[PDB]
């Protein structure tokens, strides 16, 4: 409920005041995606200005990942303690999307950490605030992600949707045209052996009868 | 009820501290739901929790070994098996702030009885 | 707060209280009964119910305690790992009357669920709501309040094949593939609806509402579910099981088909 | 001979007959009294079960009356404390020499049965350790276990 | 109209006992209602007994020549098919019981008993029938029903029997048809001796119309349960008793062989059986692989 309360307090404050609540909105806990405040309109109209920089950090927050923060560190503004940890943490739901099993490696090179201890503590916590959830295998060296939040969405992605809903249900449908033809084949195949099986004793029957003289 | 024995009957009562609200603006809650809701609390949140404490509570039977201390050890042992699929005791014990052979001590003593 | 894994026994114990108390007094009448199941931690399980004695005096229905104290005495020797949970009865919203009667069944458990089965319902859903106890102060006095849980239905197979049985009421192999033939057709009508909602978003029929399309996303990304490299392993392990044991009941059959015609042949072309 | 179950059984009778009768026996059969209820490994504490409470305990004689109480607790630091330090006194007894061996190994065993139960792979110098044994003692006395 | 059998009518149920058109014709009952609940609550009770063998009591009445049972509550006895007339060892419970139901609307008699035979199919043992024989004669009208809920699950189609017993003495004419039933190795003999003394009622299960909208709203979370379930796990300890079973019957197959009437038979559709048992549950299984671990990119 936190981000339309901060779409509320923020119907009409723009320049300095709309940068404030933006920055407020990144820091805030609980608040992991972004998609409402950025479809206002005196948000997207910050392009046109000196304050463009905002925008692009709002739109970091979004659909980026903390190896994005590697290339624009220099343009964007200074991040705070906890913007570069929930950084962190959408960047872990971004790499659950895609596999269900993330290496440790992956983890390190990505979020940029040093030790095993510190990592584990921020998937820990990641875990804790239910954006995913998941166990630790050490032996193996995996994150085994058993659910994950869905992130923002440009206009777009929803293509892709449609292309793998349409893949289900097709293949929902050719299972059960495949369930209906083995049904069919099998009463077929029930049919013809009794009837083939009547048909014998029928004809013993007739030599038993004939055999009478 | 923080400071009381483990059971189902503390538990209870936990519970139904943890469905109060007026308990959120008390300076225990945020122990109180990671007792409740089986995390790890670290070692910060037990010494300030252990600050504001009454010396008459802050129990120590035998050498130290202050009952508190050891319940809250036990009950971080028990949250991080819900987390993990197989720890290292030289990362058990920098878990849960004791030195390995502690922490393998209490692992093995946790598992023998019943408790894991 | 607590999870709720609710038993398909406990609504038709309910249905069935209710179609006897309406079918004895030709009106509708409001019902009580008694909810047992197992919690474990914060998962609550509603097992079985039973029915309770009510007696409303001018305009309040009190519970007797002792009719209640008989029941558990029966119950505890039939089932011994089951106990007390909340109660239930029929009606729509919660009412002042459910909230007076939620304080005499606390008197007896510190948190008792709440279930709600609305019997004569308008919607497309099931009916049961469950609910529970919060207390809160306020202007001066303490009033309790209901705050409602979200449950899931609870999985046995006896349980399942009893349901689909009782639901259905009228070769081997075309008898099962039904029954999953049935459970795929509702599947299927789902993701095909979900599919056209989101086309229909795209192409621009209905407002666009972000936390749909971030839902449907997230369930587009569930896929494939569990194709990990140990899963192929027990699969197939499972895969080949099954093929051998196919293998020897053919062997079987085929020993059984020889020793008929071994019989049959020695009849008809026996010199000795 | 060694083999005294014959007297293992009388012991519990000889306690009341020759109390009053045998007092110059006396002295050595409450010692011996506790040794036919602690080879069962059962019998809680002889210490007061019968009609021994007047004698209860003795000044000189105190380690050995806890000596089946360390037996019950299993704990093997107490039983070779009182050993090392009480020598002598409880040792000093002829018919403790062909019992002393036979007790202090069935508190290694259970010792060594409590310690196996939460492991699938342990160390053989890890339960050198716990035991007051060197590595040669405590693989034979597994390979006894074992078989 | 469907609830109009929820009725109790208390005088033509008193007439119609007084009348007692049964100790005329021995094989007068020959429908049996049950309802839906009675139903899910004895495959419940029978299903939590585990291997052991329950038992309980059922409620209900009679209307014609049709036994209808509406209600069933267990009983807290053990040692069931080894003691005649167990359900005397908790009398007194069914007075604690049934005096109880009477005040909750619950008006219906007593009518039958039932137990459950895990595994080893739905008929009546020696000691069955002599129990039932003396409810027939103490009780009457009564009926007799076995459940298998190992066989239910495995099987996937509930397993059931209602059975009345014949006056000692009497002569059943023909009545051979004999439908096939797996019988293990060491209860065989129990079923060859007491077969015709026997004979089944025709089940039928009834629900009412407040049931019949409760199980088809029902039916929209239920459908995840379907193909979110294993069969092959679930009964996995009960097609190795089978396996270890159909094994010892062949020994004796073989043992006729080198020569109780043509066992290879018997044991061939035994195994036939517990082979299509196994088959249906990995078709499942390949089905959920299709839906669900074939949607990749
Ligand atoms: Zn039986």
């Amino acid at each position: 409920n936190l981000l339309e309360q901060f779409i509320l307090l923020a119907k009409g404050t723009s320049g300095s005041a709309l940068t404030a609540l933006i920055s407020q909105v990144l820091e805030a806990p609980g608040v992991y995606v972004f998609g409402e405040l950025l479809e206002l309109a005196n948000v997207q109209e910050l392009a046109e200005g000196a304050n463009a920089a905002y925008l692009q950090l709002l739109n970091l927050f979004a659909y980026g990942t903390y190896p994005d923060y590697i290339a624009n560190k220099e343009s964007l503004p200074e991040l705070s303690t906890a913007q570069q940890n929930k950084l962190k943490h959408l960047t872990i739901v971004s790499l659950a999307s895609r596999m269900k099993c993330i290496p440790y490696s992956v983890l390190l090179k990505d979020l940029e950490m040093r030790n095993l201890r510190e990592l584990e503590d921020l998937i820990i916590e990641a875990v804790y605030t239910d954006i995913i959830q998941g166990k630790l295998d050490q032996r193996n060296q995996l994150l085994e992600v058993d659910f994950c939040i869905g992130r923002d969405i440009r206009k777009k992605d929803i293509n892709n949707i449609v292309k793998t809903l349409h893949e289900w249900c097709d293949g929902c449908e050719a299972v059960l045209l495949g369930i209906e033809q083995q049904v069919l084949r099998a009463n077929q195949y029930k049919e013809n052996h009794n009837r083939t099986q009547q048909q014998v004793e029928a004809e013993v029957t007739n030599i038993k009868k004939t055999l009478k003289a | 009820t923080i400071l009381a024995s483990a059971g189902q009957q503390r538990s209870r009562m936990l519970a139904t501290l943890f469905k109060d609200e007026r308990c959120q603006q008390l300076a225990a809650y945020g122990i109180l739901e990671k007792m409740y809701l089986d995390r790890i609390i670290r070692g910060n949140q037990l010494q300030e929790f252990a600050a504001m404490l009454m010396p008459h509570q802050k129990a120590t039977t035998a050498d130290g070994s202050s009952i508190l201390d050891r319940a809250v050890i036990e009950h971080n042992l028990l949250s991080a098996s819900k987390l993990y699929n197989n720890i290292t005791f030289e990362e058990l014990g920098a878990l849960l702030e004791i030195p390995a052979a502690k922490a393998e001590k209490i692992a093995s003593q946790m598992i023998t009885e019943g408790r894991m | 707060s607590v999870s709720v894994a609710l038993h398909p026994l406990v609504i038709l114990n309910i249905s069935d209280h209710w179609i006897r108390m309406r079918s004895q007094e030709g009106r509708p009448v409001q019902v009580i009964g008694a909810l047992i199941g197992k919690q474990e931690g914060r998962n609550i399980e509603v097992m079985n119910s039973f029915e309770l004695l009510s007696h409303t005096v001018e305009e309040k229905i009190i519970i007797d305690k002792e009719y209640y104290y008989t029941k558990e005495e029966q119950f505890k020797q039939v089932f011994k790992e089951l106990e007390f949970l909340g109660w239930y009865t029929t009606g729509g919203p919660p009412d002042p009357s459910d909230i007076h009667v939620h304080k005499q069944v606390c008197e007896i458990i510190e948190s008792p669920l709440f279930l709600k089965l609305n019997p004569m319902t308008k919607h497309t859903d099931l009916p049961v709501s469950v609910f529970e106890s919060v207390i809160d102060i306020i202007n001066g006095e303490a009033t309790m309040l209901f705050a409602e849980l979200t449950y899931t239905l609870a999985t046995e197979e006896a349980e399942r094949i009893g349901v689909d049985h009782v639901a259905r009421m009228t070769s081997t192999v075309a008898e099962h593939l039904i029954a999953q033939h049935s459970a795929i057709k509702m599947l299927h009508s789902r993701v095909k609806l979900i599919l056209e909602y989101v086309k229909a978003s795209e192409a621009g029929e209905v407002p666009f509402n972000h936390e749909i399309l971030r839902e449907a996303y997230a369930l587009c990304h569930c896929l494939p579910v569990l194709s990990t490299d140990k899963f192929k392993t027990d699969f197939y392990d499972q895969c080949n099981d099954v093929g051998l044991m196919a293998y020897l009941g053919t062997i079987t059959k085929t020993c059984n088909t020889m020793n008929q015609f071994v019989n049959k042949f020695n009849v008809l072309y026996d010199r000795q | 001979e060694g083999e005294f179950e014959k007297a293992h059984t009388d012991f519990f009778e000889a306690f009341k007959n020759y109390d009053e009768s045998g007092s110059p026996r006396r002295t050595t059969c409450l010692k011996y009294l506790v040794l036919a209820n602690m080879l069962m490994k059962s019998g809680i504490n002889p210490f007061d079960s019968q009609e021994a409470k007047p004698y209860k305990n003795d000044p000189e004689i105190l380690a050995m009356t806890n000596l089946v109480s360390a037996y019950q607790n299993n704990d093997i630091t107490e039983f070779e404390k009182i050993l090392k330090t009480n020598h002598s006194n409880i040792m000093d007894d002829p018919f403790i020499r062909e019992h002393i061996e036979e007790l202090l190994r069935n508190i290694r065993t259970q010792v060594l049965i409590k310690l196996i139960k939460p492991y699938t792979r342990i160390h053989i110098p890890f339960i050198s350790k716990e035991l007051n044994i060197d590595v040669a003692d405590v693989e034979s006395l597994l390979v006894q276990c074992i078989l | 109209s469907i609830d109009e059998i929820y009725k109790y009518d208390k005088k033509q149920q008193q007439e119609i006992l007084a009348a007692k058109p049964w100790t005329k014709d021995h094989h007068y009952f020959k429908y049996c209602k049950i309802s839906a609940l009675a139903l899910l609550k004895m495959v419940m009770h029978a299903r939590s007994g585990g291997n052991l063998e329950v038992m309980g009591l059922m409620l209900g009445k009679v209307d014609g020549e049709t036994m209808i049972i509406m209600d069933s509550f267990a009983l807290p006895v053990e040692g069931t098919e080894t003691r005649v007339n167990a359900q005397a060892a908790a009398y007194e419970y069914m007075a604690a019981y049934i005096e109880n139901a009477k005040q909750v609307g619950r008006l219906e008699n007593a009518i039958g008993w039932y137990h459950s035979h895990p595994g080893y199919g739905c008929w009546l043992s020696g000691i069955d029938v002599s129990t039932q024989m003396l409810n027939q004669q103490f009780q009457e009208p009564f009926v007799a029903v076995v459940i298998d809920p190992t066989r239910t699950i495995s099987a996937g189609k509930v397993n059931l029997g209602a059975f009345r017993t014949y006056p000692k003495g009497y002569k059943p004419p023909d009545e051979g048809p004999s439908e096939y039933q797996t019988i293990p190795l060491n209860k065989i003999e129990d079923f060859g001796v007491h077969c015709k003394q026997y004979y089944a009622l025709e089940v039928s299960y009834f629900k009412s119309s407040l049931d019949r909208k409760l199980l088809e709203l029902l039916w929209n979370k239920y459908w995840v349960n379907t193909l979110s379930s294993s069969s092959l796990l679930t009964n996995a300890d009960y097609t190795t008793g089978q396996v270890f079973d159909l094994s010892e019957k062949l020994e004796q197959s073989e043992a006729q062989l080198g020569r109780s009437e043509d066992k290879l038979a018997k044991a061939t559709r035994d195994s036939c059986k517990t082979t299509i048992e196994a088959i249906h549950g990995l078709m499942s299984q390949v089905i959920k692989d299709k839906l669900f671990n074939q949607i990749n990119i």
